[PDB]
């Protein structure tokens, strides 16, 4: 288990999506 | 003048007395002197305030200035606040290994750390080896584990297996650990434990812009974000190496990256008391991450 590797804009995007 | 004090480690009770002037650091330094601990960075003292909330003791402040539950004597728990990245490289002392072992096991048994059934049984068999020593036919008659808290409640519930049947499973594993020393036993337990997904992570209820409830996990390796219904699977990760500053104001957390061209990550958390602790864990985990790499 290790969080899917990604860049920061994507992180904010997915987080807001939940 | 003078105030009675009780501190429990996982295996011992210690009785001390303090002055109105005593700082946390001094009471803390007393414990490690009594316990013979050299890797102090991992640990802290824990108390109940007058409200009834569990709190970590501030070390650089006075003890009687922190609103500890007024009682005779004052109650403290010596416990690990931070966890190593790898137990084999970072738990050098026997006592250190012991204290970690007993805390983690308690987390397992109380269902704080999720553990599946087959792995739980193998964990039990190490705790058996550590406690009972080498399996012996003449001594360890069928039923010798009847008085042991061995499996998590989740595991006992989730099966059709009876009490003695679980015990037979653990015994079978125990027989096979026939050569193992107590020190080695506790370490094998810890080596398996440390790879459980919920190990060494603090969980916190948080919110996004929409108000969706989520989980924020603070661990040794960085920060993680979880689905509210799945604490086992990290969905977004922030490894410590990518972070520049973590701060909160009122109910909002801002995380700034090293990139400097990248945007700030924002989330929300309800209570101020929890927020202090979130902040504290972040700083502490970040520090130890860097120190391991200098």
């Amino acid at each position: 288990k290790r969080a899917p590797q990604m860049d920061w804009n994507r992180k904010r995007e997915i987080f807001s999506n939940f | 003048k003078p105030i009675n004090v009780r501190v429990t480690t996982m295996d011992a009770e210690l009785e001390f007395a303090i002055q109105p002037n005593t700082t946390g650091k001094q009471l803390f330094d007393q414990v490690v002197k009594t316990v013979g601990l050299r890797e102090v960075w991992f640990f802290g003292l824990q108390y109940v305030d007058s409200k009834g909330y569990s709190t970590w003791l501030k070390l650089n402040k006075k003890v009687t200035q922190q609103d500890v539950k007024k009682e005779n004597p004052l109650q403290f728990k010596f416990r690990a606040k931070f966890f190593p990245e790898d137990v084999s490289e970072e738990l050098i002392q026997e006592i250190t290994q012991r204290l970690f072992f007993l805390q983690v096991k308690e987390a397992i048994l109380n269902d704080e750390i999720y553990c599946p059934p087959e792995t739980a049984v193998l964990l039990a068999s190490y705790a058996v080896q550590a406690k009972y020593g080498d399996y012996n036919k003449e001594i360890h008659k069928p039923g010798y584990l009847a008085n042991d808290r061995l499996l998590p409640q989740r595991v006992l519930e989730q099966h059709k297996l009876t009490k003695e049947q679980w015990e037979e499973r653990i015994q079978n594993w125990h027989e096979e650990h026939r050569g193992m020393l107590r020190e080695d036993s506790m370490m094998e337990y810890l080596k398996i434990a440390q790879d459980l997904e919920m190990y060494g992570v603090n969980y916190f209820e948080i919110k996004n812009k929409k108000g969706t409830e989520l989980w924020l996990g603070v661990d040794a390796l960085g920060l993680n974000i979880y689905e509210h219904d799945d604490k086992l699977t990290p969905k977004i990760g922030f490894p410590w190496s990518e972070i520049r500053n973590i701060s909160f104001n009122d109910k909002k957390f801002v995380i700034k990256p090293i990139d400097k061209k990248a945007p700030d990550f924002v989330f929300y958390a309800p209570r101020l008391r929890i927020n202090k602790r979130i902040l504290a864990l972040c700083m502490g985990n970040h520090e130890l991450y860097m120190r391991r790499r200098k």
